[PDB]
């Protein structure tokens, strides 16, 4: 589970982030849930699920699972969007769940 | 030997002891206090 | 000429202790 | 010794026969009486829970779940590669007996065979006290008991009250043979039955496509579209998906769920005589639609337990709870509505209004699967005596058989402190049913886990204590529809 | 086979060469022949 | 619906403190609980996950023997003692409670693959310094 | 030419449990977010949840009467309260339809309009078959059931019959 | 009966199997989500009753009968691709061409991929010739013609719609108004459904919105009007204090002591089904009328064997997308 | 064949059952047929 160091978008675009993983990782369909937080805050689960948006969570946030890697897309980005990102799913050798390296959204505005 | 003489596996068959009235599903872990001696020749 | 020489086998067959397996394909051979 | 120790398992062919010897422990029961049991003796408040009958001396043996005669290596070796199988011929032994007194040894029990299936039939009902799944464990014979016409707690004029082979070194066998029942499918279909078309040609029927000509007024018209690939829903079909009857969706996230009791009173549920009972497992439909596996519904599926677990309100971890997935194809979703039809008609005055089907009985062109079987599920049922019955299978999954394995009672001969201990080892043979598919691609199938673990799945722990860790299902393989 | 099975071994062989067509750079060259044979 | 936490303090290396988390709103025995750790600097770490009624837990390996979890269900609170700190383990530690499941497995419904966390608390900060 | 000694939902063993467990408590209880899944055994103390392998025959509810004449209705309800089919634009009542218990065990005095020993592998005449959850429970709205009035054939139906015309199909041909 | 038809065959996706999906159409409905294959193959369809430039002479044709039916079997779809009724016209072969299971248009691992030639196949120029005997197995006979005991057969209502469209709804019914069935949540259209009458006797100008391919009417002695209910039932009981309450039966599934007629068949209608292998049917007759069957006509599967162009000097290891262009013609008895 | 007695499961072959773009061992949208993983045959366990 490895997310890119720093990923980069201007305001009203459409930003990807992807976290590659094992086969102990995604290899066996286990779920891959989203997290993301506002600096010095405490993080909220934003998509539960491969794909779901919970209550109170806008509808242009959206990803989804392919293979071994889920990719998130954000689209119409906004100012409020700038914040980490966390990929987190269950490592089967392991036996416990293994969260992303971390990412930083840049809004580029 | 790829076929050496073969593995001679031995055990006393368990006896239980006095099983409860009403039916328990739970294996039986009450047993006789046993063992067995005998002869063998080869 | 107009005759043909042979069909298309391509299958596999699980008969006890053996398997059976025919493949044919299509070639073409330059100089 | 009257007896050997057979525990094995032959694949030969098109045939698997597998053999399972357990040793066994049977006490006395009611004190080698016959009592009266009805509701009123636990209180009865529930007319639901009204019952009456009598508990027997009689134990009885229960081999019913397949369990107790597949290895789970074998049960691998099985679906993996097989299209289906059923039972043939059944042999059982009861050999090595040993009678005790309360311990001193002694005395003979009794035991017989129901072949003219006269008393009453309690095996199908999927009841605990079968075989124990792993060989070294020992099997206290369960008691034998039945139920009766009730009125209330109160027996009725119509209600009924119900030679034995004698033995200690002395043996018991028979031999009981299966009748012709159809393969029990173990497979998932390739095509939903509403895709079964081919994509690339259109149809000469058509559809209406446009019922008015704009937006305006008197704009009614007639316009026709064939039925080709850009739109699939429309086309016509020759079959149609099997019956339903609604299950109320239960979401396996805690919080998803309503907060308030809702486990009966939102209950599927079928009435008998003023007396309503759960509809469970109910008629085979699949538990979720794809893209939701997190959904189960109510009681449209068999729910297991873990090693472990038993009696009342356990959590939702102990239990395991079985999937019927695969049947989604040719099958209507449990907890959804099986689809619409019109409720008036139109007039030039009204608009057309539709309703959603709840539930629908057999029509001309329903095709279906029935409820897969479990390794720790049951194997048959005896279809009642009546009148008239359909597609006889047992609503929780296997054979059904209006001549079913025969049921075997057993007692002890009475009073003295005494009980018997015993050898049984029963032997079913299988028929096979072998996979002649030409798919190309490499199929899903059964595998162990191979990463690194604390101890083995399906193998026992430091204390000696076995455990099955899931539910496992027969179909895998995959056939054309 | 891999899941079924603990070990496979090759015990025959049966090989055909059947249709042959000869081309000219493009029509039919009927009178053509082809070289093949094995070396055993 | 709240989970807090309290118990961080300044430790020193060698030490052992108990870290309490108190959580009221929401039933408390049908849900499961994690503990998720984290650097200044660095993602996200899940230090430990304990299922409902604590029959079941396993640790993370870095942490394993040298934490325990007690989840006492009759006043609603989660509890996680550590022992022998060093100073690899400063950072701030998040009480989660686990819902969403990974989907094929949510029938067998383990104490384990709840690593969805709805919502977890305000963290707290435990810093390990001579 | 028989009557069966036993119900069709009393075919369990009364002295064992099952395997089988059910959802015994959607709800914890006296609180806002207070929802918790437990299950239970499926045992003789509770004899309505079990899984059973056969279901109870088909059904087309009859309207009931009473002998009494006090205990009906002070209206002719004898054609308007009828249950009928409609066959070319032309309503003809059921008669007598399929086999159903003519009443409830205990009460003798009711009886279908157009309809005893059937009781236990069929539907009474007069009682609906069975409920049907008619959406899905997810904290928004609690759930919600209908009453089933008649129910066609199901796998795992078993029913009597009371105590043929050339088509291209019939079933159970044997006459009403 | 005899038939003798002309046929010319051309070559489809360059000989290759290509995956097809909506994606490539844009499948903007969930109802219409699938995900299958598409083969250069053609096949023989006379599943309907009015059925009943240079030479290169070495190259050749291939053909295979599937006998073991496991293959997808598309010939029960209705599709067209027929011979033509009229002896004397020249036809075209339709491309084969099946589906398998989705999640939306992406696939599941448990979909089924198939490559025809991986069956054993005949090979034919333009001197050899190709028949097979087909042995049809037992159906019953297609009825042609035109206080109680037994009840009118099942319904599942349509909704009625009116030749003259001042009679109709001003408002746009034909999906929204429809009849369906759902499968795993995906909505069906029901077409034709249940063998139900058009319409009541005395009004001709009514038919079925989705029920009818035609009109029935003949079967309105043992069947109820598809856009009727199927009748009454007591919703209640009555009491001094509550009156008889009842309410409309709209589907009705099959009830003991029930008969009907099946779908009538015409000139251009299908004859044959394949019945689905599975647990369990009733009544598998198929609903587009036409006789059900376990084991059909066999699928004729049918390409030519494509001929490469001239292949480099050099080794390059690409299988060659250089092909001839080439196409076959010929007669079909039937 | 193999005659072993093992109790527990055996690691076999699968194909992953889960939403895909394209299907293992079959063709992308212009035909070009694709084998995703190499495939070893030792799956079925021994004793020493």
């Amino acid at each position: 589970l490895t997310q890119p160091p720093s990923v980069s978008g201007a305001p009203g675009q459409r930003v990807t982030i992807s976290c590659t993983g094992s086969r102990s990782n995604i290899g066996a369909g286990y779920d891959v849930h989203w997290y993301q937080q506002l600096p010095g805050t405490a993080p909220k689960l934003l998509i539960y699920g491969n794909s779901n948006r919970p209550s109170g969570v806008p509808d242009r946030f959206s990803g989804s699972k392919s293979g071994t890697s889920a990719s998130l897309a954000i689209t119409g980005l906004q100012t409020d969007d700038e914040a980490d990102y966390y990929c987190q799913s269950y490592d089967s050798s392991l036996s416990g769940s293994v969260f992303g390296g971390g990412t930083k959204l840049t809004v580029l505005g | 030997m790829k076929h050496p003489p073969p593995q001679i596996l031995i055990k006393n068959t368990p006896v239980p002891a006095d099983p409860p009235t009403a039916f328990n599903k739970d294996k039986l872990n009450s047993f006789i206090t046993q063992y067995s001696t005998g002869q063998v020749s080869v | 000429v107009g005759s043909s020489s042979g069909n298309w086998h391509c299958d596999s067959q699980w008969l006890g202790d053996r398997v059976i397996t025919t493949s044919t394909r299509t070639w073409a051979l330059p100089t | 010794s009257s007896g050997n120790w057979h525990c094995d398992s032959q694949w030969l062919g098109d045939r698997v026969i597998t053999t399972s010897t357990r040793t066994w422990a049977l006490p006395t029961y009611n004190n080698h009486l016959y009592k009266q049991i009805s509701n009123s003796t636990s209180g009865g408040s529930s007319n639901d829970n009204a019952y009456f009958g009598y508990s027997t001396p009689w134990g009885y043996f229960d081999f019913n779940r397949f369990h107790c005669h597949f290895s789970p290596r074998d049960w691998q070796r099985l679906i993996n590669n097989n299209w289906g199988f059923r039972p043939k011929r059944l042999n059982f032994k009861l050999f090595n007996i040993q009678v005790k007194e309360v311990i001193a040894n002694n005395s003979t029990v009794q035991v017989f065979t129901d072949s003219d299936y006269q008393l009453p039939y309690v095996l199908g009902s999927a009841h605990e006290g079968c075989l124990p799944p792993f060989p070294a464990d020992v099997f206290m014979i369960p008691q034998y008991g039945y139920l009766t016409l009730n009125d209330g707690s109160q027996a009725v004029g119509r209600s009924s009250f119900y030679p034995s082979q004698m033995l200690t070194g002395n043996n018991f066998q028979f031999s009981y043979e299966f009748e012709n029942v159809p393969f029990h499918s173990s497979y998932a279909h390739s095509q939903s039955l509403d895709r079964l078309m081919n994509p690339l040609i259109d149809q000469y029927l058509y559809y209406l496509s446009k019922t008015i000509n704009g937006s305006g007024q008197n704009q009614q018209t007639l316009k026709f579209s064939v039925a080709g690939p850009s739109n699939m829903a429309v086309q016509g079909r020759n079959y149609i998906p099997g019956p339903s009857y609604r299950q109320q969706r239960v979401s396996t996230t805690v919080t998803q769920n309503n907060n308030s009791e809702f486990a009966w009173p939102g209950a599927s549920s079928w009435a008998l005589n003023g007396r309503n009972s759960l509809m469970n497992p109910g008629p085979a439909m699949a538990s979720h639609k794809e893209g939701e596996d997190r959904f189960f519904p109510l009681s449209g599926s068999l729910i297991f337990g873990k090693q472990g677990t038993g009696r009342d309100n356990v959590d939702a971890d102990k239990v395991m709870i079985t999937n019927e997935e695969e049947i989604k194809t040719t099958n209507p979703v449990a907890t959804e509505s099986y689809g619409q039809v019109a409720t008036n008609h139109q007039s030039a005055q009204a608009q057309a209004q539709t309703g959603w089907v709840q539930n629908q009985g057999i029509l001309p062109g329903m095709v279906w699967q029935d409820r897969d079987v479990y390794l720790q599920g049951p194997i048959w049922a005896k279809i009642p005596h009546t009148d008239g019955n359909f597609h006889p299978s047992p609503l929780m999954g296997g054979f059904g058989m209006k001549h079913p394995p025969p049921q075997i009672l057993i007692k002890n001969t009475p009073f003295i402190t005494q009980y018997s201990t015993g050898q049984v080892s029963v032997e079913i043979e299988w028929e096979l049913q072998k996979e002649n598919s030409k798919r190309w691609n490499p199929e899903i199938q059964y595998t162990s886990n191979y990463y690194k673990s604390n101890n083995v799945e399906f193998a026992v722990n430091t204390e000696g204590v076995y455990s099955e860790p899931r539910p496992i299902g027969t179909r895998y393989l995959t056939r054309n529809l | 086979l891999i899941n079924n099975n603990w070990g496979f071994r090759p015990k025959r062989l049966n090989f055909k060469l059947f249709n042959i067509q000869v081309k000219e750079v493009i029509a039919n060259n009927l009178t053509s022949t082809v070289q093949v044979f094995t070396d055993s | 619906v709240q989970l807090v936490e309290s118990g961080g303090g300044v430790v020193q290396p060698g030490r052992s403190l108990r870290l309490s988390c108190a959580a009221s709103g929401f039933s408390f025995s049908s849900f499961v609980f994690h503990w998720v750790r984290q650097a200044p600097g660095k993602g996200l770490e899940w230090v430990a996950v304990i299922s409902y009624d604590g029959s079941n837990k396993n640790y993370a390996d870095s942490v394993k023997g040298r934490f325990t979890i007690s989840r006492d269900n009759s006043k609603n609170t989660l509890f996680l003692q550590m022992n022998s700190l060093s100073a690899d383990d400063t950072a701030v530690y998040y009480c989660a409670r686990g819902a969403i499941c990974s989907s094929t497995t949510c029938y067998l419904g383990d104490s384990y693959y709840f690593y969805g966390m709805d919502v977890w608390g305000q963290g707290t900060t435990v810093t390990v310094s001579s």
